[PDB]
């Protein structure tokens, strides 16, 4: 049969049968209960409205986000979101197919273990088995070495692999991404005026947020420009009228990712994690990872990050070292890409947690030789 | 125990 | 049939067939293992990658040479050496050539026995014949008297021959070579800050005394120059960028030779062994030795070492006496030469070690007459 | 007039006067910007916080070491730290002290070269001089002989002494020390959900693995125990409550220092480089420093580590030789306290570098005769 490639994520869920182009069904994964009264008798409401059910409701629910930062929090509304994934918007039963879920790097133990505890009693799979994000991203491009900066919605890691030898002591997670850009993106708002507050309204501040918003090339450049002239005001049109101006918050917000000290995060942009995580390689490999630099992931698709991030990365790196940047025009859908590929191969057929082996050794499984 | 990959054969640049 | 000319040598391993001017391959002696993880399924990764194979993925390799000094030290990976050898660098089976191994001088018996026995069961050979390092070099210069000092990059070794009629007793073997220049190399080189720790980094710091480093005539002239102008410093460029600058560590390098005491080795010099092994010879064959002092071996290309050895000679030797040294310019390939013009000879051709041979004596034939 | 016994090391500078029996002042080496904004006007906030009120205010500071690894990194941040011991520490004009520093073996002459010129012009001390960490430790132990690991935080180095007569080229200096153990367990950390980032909570990381962490006796059994039992999980307090619990990260910290492949370093433990360094040393000496090894520094502080060791090398040595390790309870302070023996001495009162001699060759008097 044919195997079932799930990518959880953090702020859109990815599905689709193995062997394909593009996921089936991508929906946001909210779940959101009613919070008012309601006064009309058998029209029928439900408790909670999940999936793209709850961004059409939104303005009369609570939504939150099952998962923060790569790890779950909330373990029944994940349980939620996954039982509408199968059988809603797939509509195949999971006594019949592999699954194949994706984690972020360096997460905690019990999360994953909880994962494959739920698809095996809950769901009662026949099979699963899980990948890390970064590695499948890395199969979508077609290549076999490369170090690639997977910018997510709710973590960006890099992971730098060589000729299908994965480093693991060269993984720099940070835990800037898309939500964090959204908050401040929403804190930035309020010095024009447009206060938004609710749950419900952190979504139309993400659609501005993507609609709009630029990397800069040159960031004082662009201050002082937009300080003077008025060529970068872009209207925009709120679900109810009155149209926003949105000034020098435009190249603002997304400048969070190289200057994380914006939203008071210490550590270093995304594009110097890249050059540290390139440096704590051996010294015979650098040349290839600097050649072969990947993006993926949703927040990489800001318009002129992959010139930013060049020049960023040529200034910090040797100048005889050639910087390239690999920007597929896919970059959204990357990781499910890959993990179709990878769901699809022969060689990979024999190393799914078959459903006897998690009754002999129980969830522990996981970290076991069937990774 | 880390998870040690079978022995295949190939592909690779071919499939994208 | 033509015979196998092979050398093992140690860091070079040249075979080639009998009867050519050079070797057909050529490929450093190294047997790494892989030593990260792999995530990529399907890649075709193998388990050993030898010869020049591992020199470009060295970057996640752990190279690890199976001759130390001469002697083998790892029997298991210099038979998957020669097994390469054999099939994938000449492509002709062994069942169907003999082969002509070599051997430093004052090496253990065992080496050498279990050497034969490898050629005759595993590798199934018609004959093979083992011969000592230093009268190949001497037949390739065309002599027939004069002493040879073969300095490879395992051990160096000075025979002394006259009218053919070797002196065994004047043999002086000496475990400095090139392996230990560049293991003091790269400890000098940490005395400007370049920290080389990784056995893959061993290669490059050899790579850097091939092309840098320089024998001074004269030691303390150079020492006071090199301290006072910078003529002498000389940039190189790794393989990831970051250039670096090689002072007066040019010439310290190849200077341990002419003073074993830099890495605590208690012996003279090479400048000095010669000489000795020279005066334990007669009285009456002395003159022909130092008229015909031959170099061999690959540590001996340094640019300008045939004349320090020379003024070093001619320092120690009579005043009446000429001191000449050949140095021909196919100094590296001197052996194997050598080894192709014995085996191309009419009058050795009964000298193999025939199979039959072997099964009525066991692998004790070698130290028999069949030498 | 008293000599001032300084010890700069990397993590905790360390000094007093010459003939006492501990350090005067020890605090941390850390020299931390403010980086947030600051609203309270005339609050007195300084530009740099450096030593051990860097420790105090360390929640809106970015702390950053000057010594990265033995090798002084950041010139201008040690000056300061140097003079902040001076004046307000020990609270003595330079002018009137011979100061007595200390270096790790194999250091960048330029690091050297520079510190006895700092010493010289910026605080114009009377006569200085720089000594290598391990004979300082060998020395209070009042031994005369023996071979000392001196596991610091910086750097790893191991030199053998026999007879007052050092064996320089059986130095085996590796650097994997207490530094890379704290960021190995706060990545390990992550496996149950604690997540230390920003560079003030590496101190909380810090000392959580003071006051947690030791060296197992045997790896695969305490493995195996911790995974089955619970007897090992011991909790530590935040510095602002929610008490974490550490299970088998306990001994997995300071494992790395017996197996380096746990961070990717390519080379062997500090239990094999030990034996490797014996091994380069005469075979007439190996008996008296097989019985006579030292620990000191810091990172050897580890409950049990003394017989891990121990049981280590006799694994390795022959079994007649008898293996003993020396481990003084004052292991910390051991570098500290023969550097005040030494200062101590009447025959060393003449090999200070006198400042009239550093006027007349200038600094790089330092490698000659006064070393
Ligand atoms: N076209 C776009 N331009 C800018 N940002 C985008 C765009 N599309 C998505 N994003 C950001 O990326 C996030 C989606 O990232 P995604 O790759 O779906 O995360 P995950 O790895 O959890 O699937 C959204 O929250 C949004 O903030
Ligand atoms: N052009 C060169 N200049 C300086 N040193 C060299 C040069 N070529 C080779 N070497 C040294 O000689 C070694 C090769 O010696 P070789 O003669 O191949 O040894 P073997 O006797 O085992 O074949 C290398 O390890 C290198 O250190
Ligand atoms: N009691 C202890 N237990 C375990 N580790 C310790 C202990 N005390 C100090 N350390 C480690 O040793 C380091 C201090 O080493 P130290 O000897 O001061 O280095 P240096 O040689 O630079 O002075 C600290 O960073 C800490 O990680
Ligand atoms: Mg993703
Ligand atoms: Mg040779
Ligand atoms: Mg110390």
């Amino acid at each position: 049969t044919t195997a079932l490639v799930c990518d959880n994520g953090s702020g859109l869920v990815k599905a689709g049968f193995a062997g394909d182009d593009a996921p089936r069904a991508v929906f946001p994964s909210i779940v959101g209960r009613p919070r008012h009264q309601g006064v009309m008798v058998g029209m029928g409401q439900k408790d909670s409205y999940v999936g793209d059910e709850a961004q059409s409701k939104r303005g009369i629910l609570t939504l939150k986000y099952p998962i923060e930062h790569g790890i779950i929090t909330n373990w029944d509304d994940m349980e939620k979101i996954w039982h509408h994934t199968f059988y809603n918007e797939l509509r195949v039963a999971p006594e019949e197919h592999p699954t194949l879920l994706t984690e972020a790097p360096l997460n905690p133990k019990a999360n994953r273990e909880k994962m494959t505890q739920i698809m095996f009693e809950t769901f009662n799979v026949p099979a699963m088995y899980v990948a890390i994000q970064a590695v499948l991203s890395l199969y979508a491009s077609g290549r076999t070495t490369g170090i690639v900066l997977d910018s997510g919605d709710g973590v960006t890691h890099n992971v730098p692999i060589y000729e299908g030898y994965a480093l693991p002591h060269a993984i720099m997670r940070l835990d800037l991404a898309g939500r964090d850009l959204t908050d401040y993106l929403m804190k930035i708002l309020t010095e024009r005026g447009y206060s938004f507050v609710t749950t419900a309204e952190r979504e139309i501040v993400r659609d501005i947020k993507e609609k709009l918003c630029y990397v800069a090339l040159d960031f004082e450049n662009e201050m002082a420009t937009a300080a003077s002239s008025s060529s970068l005001e872009k209207s925009y049109e709120l679900p109810d009228g009155q149209v926003i101006t949105i000034g020098n918050e435009r190249f603002r917000c997304p400048e969070t990712l190289f200057q994380p000290s914006f939203i008071g995060m210490e550590s270093a942009g995304i594009h110097e994690t890249t050059y540290n995580s390139i440096m704590k390689c051996d010294i015979d490999i650098r040349k290839d990872l600097y050649a072969n630099n990947v993006l993926s992931g949703g927040t990489t698709m800001y318009p002129g990050i992959a010139d930013r991030m060049q020049k960023e990365i040529t200034a910090l790196a040797p100048s005889t070292m050639k910087i390239k940047i690999i920007a597929p025009p896919e970059r959204k859908y990357s990781v499910w890409i890959g993990g179709s590929i990878l769901a699809s191969l022969s060689t990979f057929q024999q190393m799914w947690i078959s459903k006897q082996e998690y009754d002999e050794a129980g969830p522990s499984i996981v970290h076991r030789k069937c990774f | 125990v880390p998870p040690k990959i079978p022995d295949g054969e190939r592909v690779d640049f071919d499939d994208i």
